[PDB]
C-alpha cells in the first residue's frame, strides 16, 4: 500500500521582528541637559506624550 | 484530549479521496486495449474527425473535449491530492473507446475485437432497432449528412455557451463553496476573545488561555465534523453519479441499448464518450422518426377464408 | 436645505490592500442615496460621524471645530488652514458662537469637489477631485490623519460656499476593489431588493 | 505588488494574508507560507520486503535516489522508463510497484496493450470458434446489525450522569 | 467488515478520552467530586462522548445508504442476470450473457457469470449486398463474406 503516516513540515529558521525607524523622540535633553532649573517652592511641570 | 476524531476525520477524508479514483478507472476503463484507428478514414461517409483524437497537441484530445475543458473553470493545513488518471491518460480511454467502436462497434466489449466497415456496422444498429439493412442502404450519404450536421450542431451549442456543462460547474463550486467556508471558520470567534491562537496564547495566562483554546477547539472541531459530513454526502451522490456514467459507458457505448429513453430521445444506434474535467460527456447518435403519412390498417386479411397475419411490420391499405 | 448623496461616500475601511475581490464589511458608512442637509454657516450636530464634502473655487472653507460643549469649560479640537501651513490642535479653546489651555494635543506642518470622512478617538478619511449641486459618481476616500487624543464629540462647525453634511450609520457595503489596488465600486446592502441580492451572493452582476 | 502608500498589509481572497509593507523602507514582501505535507509510505507487504519508499506531498525535493514528480517528491524508488500496469498507486499518472536485485520502482502506469485495428471498407473478423467462460462477481449486501445503547453508552451505570443526559 | 470494524473500535475508543473532564471514567468523577463540582465535570463527558455518538451514527447512516444502493444492484442482477438473460452489456459478466447462479456469502452475495467469449477469429473480404438479375439482394441475419 501507500499509508500516508506523519506530516512534513518545514521550521522557522529564525525570528523577525519589524517597526518603523526611530524618529519624533520625547525632549529629555530640555529637562535633564537644561541651564535653568524650578526653586523647590514653585516646581516645573512638562507634558511629555 | 479529544481522542481520535483527528484520524477519524483523515480516515473518512482518505475513503473519499481513493474513490474519486475508483469511479474514474470503472467509468473510463472498461477495455483493455488501446484501440487506434487507420491513417485511412473510409467510415461510409461520416466525419468522426471532430470527436477522434487531434495530433496538433501535446496531450491529444479531440475537438469537442477542448470545447468541455475550456467551457468549465488555502494552506491551513487542507491539501489537495492529484488524480491517479491525469487528463492525457483520461484521453487516451476516451480515444480507445471511441476508436474500438468506429473500428469495431460492441465486439470490442463482448472479448477480443473483430473489424467491421462502418457502413455494415450501421446496417445492423438500424436492425436492432427494427429498420431493415437496406433503409441505411438507400439513404447512406442522407444519412452520414445528417449525423455530419448533427455533430456540427454540438460545437455550435458547446462554443455558444457553459450552461449545458452545469452538471459539472456545480461540482467543481461546491467543492470550493465547502473549502472556502472551511477555512472562513477559522476567523469565527466561537465564543474566545480572538479568532488568532497566538492573540490568546500572549495576552492571557494558562489556566484563562486553556479555557479559551477549548472554545476554539470545540468549535473548530465540529466545523471540520460538519464539512467532512458534507463531503462524505456529496460523494456519495458522486458515488451514484459515477456508477451511472459507468452503467452507460458499458450498455449504451460497448453495446447498443433497448432501454427506452436512457441513452437520449430516440431509438438508440451508438454513442461516443468525450472526457471532460471532473465528468464524462456522451455524444447519443438516435434514429428519430420524422416525416410521417395516415393509413387504413387491419390486424389481419383473408384470402381462402383463412386468415393472414405478417411476419414482420403491419397490413396497411393506402386507400 | 438638502441634496441627494448618489453613489458617494465610499472610503477605505481598512489599512488592507485587496485585488479583484468584492469585499463586503459593516461599519460606519454613508446611506446612498440620503439627503445630505445642503448649506451655501452654522453649527451642527456630530452624531455617530460626519461625511463632509465642500464645491469650492476659491479655498473660502478653512477647516472645522468640534466637541460636546463648543465654549470652553472641557477640551475641543480645532483644525486650521492658513496661508502657507495647517494646524490642528485640541485645548479647551475659548471661541466666537460666529468664528471665521490644557492642550494635551499641537502640530503645525464650482472647480474644486473635497471630500472628507470624520468619525471616532478620531479619524480623517478624505479625497479632492476638479469638477464643473453635489454631482453624481463614487469616489474612494483614503485615511489621512489619525488623532489618539480622547476627545468626546457631538456637535461640530465650519471655519470659513457650497457645503453638504450627512451622518454615517452601521451598515453593509460590498466594495469592489479593482486592479493594482484601488476601491472602484460599492452595493448598500439595504438600498434595494436588488442590492439585498448582490449582497446575498456576494456579486455585482446577478443572473436570472 | 502595487500597494497603496495607506494600505500596510495584503489579504487574498479566503482572508490569508498574501503580501506585507515594510515599516522602515517602502517595499512590499510576498509571504508564503512554510512547506508542508503529508509523508506516504509506498511499500510492498512486508511478508516481501522492508524497503519502503517515501513520498513528500507537494514539495521541492531541495526542503526534504530521489524523483521529482507532479505528486510531490519521491525517495526510494528508481525512476523507470518502462511503463507497466498500476501496482501501488501515487498519483499524477505514477504508480510504484517492487520489482527486479530488487527494489521499489516508479514510472508512469501504462494503460494496456496498444491496438491499431486492420479496418477497412470491405474487411470483416468472423469468429471461427468461442469460449465460454465463467466470471464471478460479488456485491456487499448487509452490514452487522448494530444497536447502542445511548444512555448506557453515555452514562454507562450512573443514574448521576442519566439525570444530566435528559 | 473492516469499515464496520473501525467504526466501532474508534467509538469505544472515544468512552477514554477525556475531552477536558479529570477522569474518562465516570464513576472517578462521581467518587472524587461532589454534585456541585461532578456537574460541571460530567458535562464534558457527556458533550464529547454524544459528538462520538452522532459521528458514528451518521457514519452509519451514510454508510447503509450505501450497502442499501449495493444491496438493490444485488436485487437487480438476481432479477435480471439470473432470473432472465439481460441483454444489457458488461452489466452481467464480459462476454455475451449466457446464465449466472447465485452463491451466498458472508454479509453478500456472488454470482458466477456464464458468457460466451468469441475466440478463434479470421478476416473476410465481406460486402454490404449483392448483385444477381439487376435486383439487389441483402441477407436476412448475418452477412455476406467471401472464403477467398
Ligand atoms: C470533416 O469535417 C471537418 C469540419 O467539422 C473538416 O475540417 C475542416 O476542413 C476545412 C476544409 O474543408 C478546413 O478549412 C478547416 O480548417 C477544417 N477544420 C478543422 C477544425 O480542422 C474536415 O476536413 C472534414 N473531413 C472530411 C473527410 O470530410
Ligand atoms: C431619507 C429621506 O428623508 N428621504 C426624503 C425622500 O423620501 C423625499 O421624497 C425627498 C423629497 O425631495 O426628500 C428626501
Ligand atoms: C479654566 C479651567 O477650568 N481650567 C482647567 C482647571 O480648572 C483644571 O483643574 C485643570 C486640570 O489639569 O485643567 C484646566
Ligand atoms: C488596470 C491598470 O490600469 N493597471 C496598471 C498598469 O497598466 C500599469 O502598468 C501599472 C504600473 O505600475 O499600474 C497598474
Ligand atoms: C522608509 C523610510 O522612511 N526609510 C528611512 C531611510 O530612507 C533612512 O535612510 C533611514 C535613516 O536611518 O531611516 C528610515
Ligand atoms: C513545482 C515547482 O514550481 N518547482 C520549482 C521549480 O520549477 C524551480 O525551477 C526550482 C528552483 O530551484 O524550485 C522548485
Ligand atoms: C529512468 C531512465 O532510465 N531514464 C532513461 C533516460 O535517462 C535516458 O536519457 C533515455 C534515453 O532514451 O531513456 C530513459
Ligand atoms: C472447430 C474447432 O476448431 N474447435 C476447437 C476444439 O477442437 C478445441 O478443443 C477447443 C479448445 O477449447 O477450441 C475449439
Ligand atoms: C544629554 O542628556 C541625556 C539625558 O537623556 C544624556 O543621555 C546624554 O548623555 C547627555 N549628554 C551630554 C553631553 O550632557
Ligand atoms: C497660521 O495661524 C497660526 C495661529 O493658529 C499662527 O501662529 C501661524 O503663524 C499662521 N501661519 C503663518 C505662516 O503665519
Ligand atoms: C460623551 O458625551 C455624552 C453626552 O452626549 C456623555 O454621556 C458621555 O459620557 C461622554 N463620554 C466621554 C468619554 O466623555
Ligand atoms: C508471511 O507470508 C507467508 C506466505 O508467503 C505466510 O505463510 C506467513 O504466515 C506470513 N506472515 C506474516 C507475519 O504475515
Ligand atoms: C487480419 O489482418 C491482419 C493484417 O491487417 C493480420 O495481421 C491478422 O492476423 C488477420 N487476422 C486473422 C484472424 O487472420
Amino acid at each position: 500500500g501507500i499509508y500516508q503516516t506523519s506530516n512534513f513540515r518545514v521550521q522557522p529558521t529564525e525570528s523577525i521582528v519589524r517597526f518603523p525607524n526611530i524618529t519624533n523622540l520625547c525632549p529629555f535633553g530640555e529637562v535633564f541637559n537644561a541651564t535653568r532649573f524650578a526653586s523647590v517652592y514653585a516646581w516645573n511641570r512638562k507634558r511629555i506624550s | 484530549q479529544y481522542g481520535s476524531f483527528c484520524t477519524q476525520l483523515n480516515r473518512a477524508l482518505t475513503g473519499i479521496a481513493v474513490e474519486q479514483d475508483k469511479n474514474t478507472q470503472e467509468v473510463f476503463a472498461q477495455v483493455k486495449q488501446i484501440y487506434k484507428t487507420p491513417p485511412i478514414k473510409d467510415f461510409g461517409g461520416f466525419n468522426f474527425s471532430q470527436i477522434l483524437p487531434d495530433p496538433s497537441k501535446p496531450s491529444k484530445r479531440s475537438f469537442i473535449e477542448d470545447l468541455l475543458f475550456n467551457k468549465v473553470t488555502k494552506f491551513n493545513g487542507l491539501t489537495v491530492l492529484p488524480p491517479l488518471l491525469t487528463d492525457e491518460m483520461i484521453a487516451q480511454y476516451t480515444s480507445a473507446l471511441l476508436a474500438g467502436t468506429i473500428t469495431s462497434g460492441w465486439t470490442f466489449g463482448a472479448g477480443a475485437a473483430l473489424q467491421i466497415p462502418f457502413a455494415m456496422q450501421m446496417a445492423y444498429r438500424f436492425n436492432g432497432i427494427g429498420v431493415t439493412q437496406n433503409v441505411l442502404y438507400e439513404n447512406q450519404k442522407l444519412i452520414a449528412n445528417q449525423f455530419n450536421s448533427a455533430i456540427g450542431k454540438i460545437q455550435d451549442s458547446l462554443s455558444s455557451t457553459a450552461s449545458a456543462l452545469g452538471k459539472l460547474q456545480d461540482v467543481v463550486n461546491q467543492n470550493a463553496q465547502a473549502l472556502n467556508t472551511l477555512v472562513k471558520q477559522l476567523s469565527s470567534n466561537f465564543g474566545a476573545i480572538s479568532s488568532v491562537l497566538n492573540d490568546i496564547l500572549s495576552r492571557l495566562d494558562p489556566p484563562e488561555a486553556e479555557v479559551q483554546i477549548d472554545r476554539l477547539i470545540t468549535g473548530r472541531l465540529q466545523s471540520l465534523q460538519t464539512y467532512v459530513t458534507q463531503q462524505l454526502i456529496r460523494a456519495a451522490e458522486i458515488r451514484a453519479s459515477a456508477n451511472l456514467a459507468a452503467t452507460k459507458m458499458s450498455e449504451c457505448v460497448l453495446g447498443q441499448s433497448k432501454r427506452v429513453d436512457f441513452c437520449g430521445k430516440g431509438y438508440h444506434l451508438m454513442s461516443f464518450p468525450q472526457s471532460a474535467p471532473h465528468g464524462v460527456v456522451f455524444l447519443h447518435v438516435t434514429y428519430v422518426p420524422a416525416q410521417e403519412k395516415n393509413f387504413t390498417t387491419a390486424p389481419a386479411i383473408c384470402h381462402d377464408g383463412k386468415a393472414h397475419f405478417p411476419r414482420e411490420g403491419v397490413f396497411v391499405s393506402n386507400g | 436645505a438638502y441634496t441627494n448623496s448618489f453613489t458617494r461616500g465610499v472610503y477605505y475601511p481598512d489599512k488592507v490592500f485587496r485585488s479583484s475581490v468584492l469585499h463586503s464589511t459593516q461599519d460606519l458608512f454613508l446611506p446612498f442615496f440620503s439627503n445630505v442637509t445642503w448649506f451655501h454657516n452654522p453649527v451642527l450636530p456630530f452624531n455617530d460621524g460626519v461625511y463632509f464634502a465642500s464645491t469650492e473655487k476659491s479655498n473660502i472653507i478653512r477647516g472645522w471645530i468640534f466637541g460636546t460643549t463648543l465654549d470652553s469649560k472641557t477640551q475641543s479640537l480645532l483644525i486650521v488652514n492658513n496661508a502657507t501651513n495647517v494646524v490642528i490642535k485640541v485645548c479647551e479653546f475659548q471661541f466666537c458662537n460666529d468664528p471665521f489651555n490644557n492642550c494635551t494635543f499641537e502640530y503645525v506642518s464650482f472647480k474644486n469637489l473635497r471630500e472628507f470622512v470624520f468619525k471616532n478617538y478620531f479619524k480623517i478619511y478624505s479625497k479632492h477631485t476638479p469638477i464643473n449641486d453635489l454631482p453624481q459618481g463614487f469616489s474612494a476616500l483614503e485615511p489621512l490623519v489619525d488623532l489618539p487624543i480622547g476627545i468626546n464629540i457631538t456637535r461640530f462647525q465650519t471655519l470659513l460656499a457650497a457645503y453638504y453634511v450627512g451622518y454615517l450609520q452601521p451598515r453593509t457595503f460590498l466594495l469592489k476593489y479593482n486592479e493594482n489596488g484601488t476601491i472602484t465600486d460599492a452595493v448598500d446592502c439595504a438600498l434595494d431588493p436588488l442590492s439585498e441580492t448582490k449582497c446575498t451572493l456576494k456579486s455585482f452582476t446577478v443572473e436570472k | 505588488k502595487k500597494f497603496l502608500p495607506f494600505q500596510q498589509f495584503g489579504r487574498d481572497i479566503a482572508d490569508t494574508t498574501d503580501a506585507v509593507r515594510d515599516p522602515q523602507t517602502l517595499e512590499i514582501l510576498d509571504i508564503t507560507p512554510c512547506s508542508f505535507g503529508g509523508v506516504s509510505v509506498i511499500t510492498p507487504g512486508t511478508n516481501t520486503s522492508n524497503q519502503v519508499a517515501v513520498l513528500y506531498q507537494d514539495v521541492n525535493c531541495t526542503e526534504v535516489n530521489v524523483f521529482q514528480t507532479r505528486a510531490g517528491c519521491l525517495i526510494g524508488a528508481e525512476h523507470v522508463n518502462n511503463s507497466y500496469e498500476c501496482d501501488i498507486p501515487i498519483g499524477a499518472g505514477i504508480c510504484a510497484s517492487y520489482q527486479t536485485s530488487q527494489s521499489i520502482i516508479a514510472y508512469t502506469m501504462s494503460l494496456g496493450a496498444e491496438n491499431s485495428v486492420a479496418y477497412s471498407n470491405n474487411s470483416i473478423a468472423i469468429p471461427t470458434n468461442f469460449t465460454i467462460s465463467v466470471t464471478t462477481e460479488i456485491l456487499p449486501v448487509s452490514m452487522t446489525k448494530t444497536s447502542v445503547d445511548c444512555t448506557m453508552y453515555i452514562c454507562g451505570d450512573s443514574t448521576e450522569c442519566s439525570n444530566l443526559l435528559l
